[PDB]
């Protein structure tokens, strides 16, 4: 008695997602020492799986980014990145906001121009 | 002069009106763009990493 | 007293009418930001597979 | 020597897209035996190489998933998923739709929320 | 060290995205030696790591694509791809148009109708 039911299925018309939702936020520890600087960005609720390069962009809004500074790193599985560096102070010198972007590659590259960014 | 030739000027307009859009339908569309917007960005970034 | 203050009135809001939006031109467009909607998807589960 | 040709290119306006066609369809074989059921959801006009995970939802219609009913498998190329998996008929009780999801891996996860579904 | 400090995160207001800006351009350049066709195709400002299928379509725009004068070749990381291929000029008799597809996949189907068309 091989009790069989053959069913067509609908196409539905409720599709919303199911997983990490993408609302940037974090906070910063710059924290100097004997002349060096060390940056933790931890951040949450970013793209589950993506990298994001974050440096020190001066004063300029646009400005030069102390490229010696490039924090490079890639998001878990909820989306969340910890960012870790460590720059000379004189490097540093005349920064104006720790500009976190997205990282085409994991050798750095500006596919975003400024996801998050916090005033130093 | 002006017996009524605006009682149907009246009219005129509001057949036009009767059409046309809304601004919350218009705002609700918006915000679905916005949304889709930044969804692509989102998978494009997910898929890269 | 009404002497014609209103054959302008008339005239007056049939001129912003003559701009706003249309149904079907918004309509359209909806039917393109459902099909952006569907596609985005689509790409991100065929990438992701 | 031989004759030679250098045209500019020119974009085209209605680049259309091309390849298969997203339109979820679907027919399901509830096949019951002694104590277990081996349940066929053959799908077709799905998403080209995407994981297709679909289980049986109880009655609550978003309500809660008998997960011992999971079936992972992926779409083929032109959107053929089929999917199969044994289940005790004493666990099944109280299901009422089997719902077809996107899946994040093969490792089960939930993407979509009910791309397909069936009454029974 | 000596020094702390501990900023939360600000989203920005607007991210703009970086890299390559897809503007389809071309440069397409025929050789017709003895019963025999070279065609060097260089398309700039196309899609980053894409694939760019290209063939001779006859007239019938619309038409049949000449299958066995296919060019496969990727853009870079820039969007700078070049097609380079040899058909004998006896099949592309009929040839009006040199349609650039994009790629499903190295040597396959098309997932595009036709983003850049030089007329011949």
């Amino acid at each position: 008695g091989p009790t069989e039911g053959t069913y067509t299925l609908a196409p539905q018309a409720v599709v919303k997602p199911a997983g990490p939702v993408y609302a940037p936020a974090g906070t910063a520890k710059i924290s100097e020492t004997l002349g060096v600087t060390r940056t933790t960005i931890t951040l949450t609720g970013m793209a589950p799986y993506a990298i994001y390069v974050a440096h020190y962009h001066k004063m300029g809004s646009d400005g030069p980014a102390i490229m010696e500074s490039r924090m490079i790193a890639q998001a878990s599985a909820d989306g969340k990145v910890t960012l870790t560096g460590i720059v000379p102070t004189a490097l540093i010198r005349d920064a104006a906001y720790i500009n976190v972007h997205h990282g085409r590659d994991f050798s750095g590259a500006l596919a975003d121009s400024g996801v998050i960014c916090t005033p130093i | 002069q002006d017996i009524l030739d605006l009682q149907d000027r009246v009219s005129a307009v509001e057949a036009a009106q009767a059409d046309f859009v809304q601004r919350s339908d218009f705002d609700a569309l918006g915000g679905r763009v916005t949304t889709v917007e930044t969804r692509v960005e989102t998978v494009n970034n997910s898929l890269t990493g």
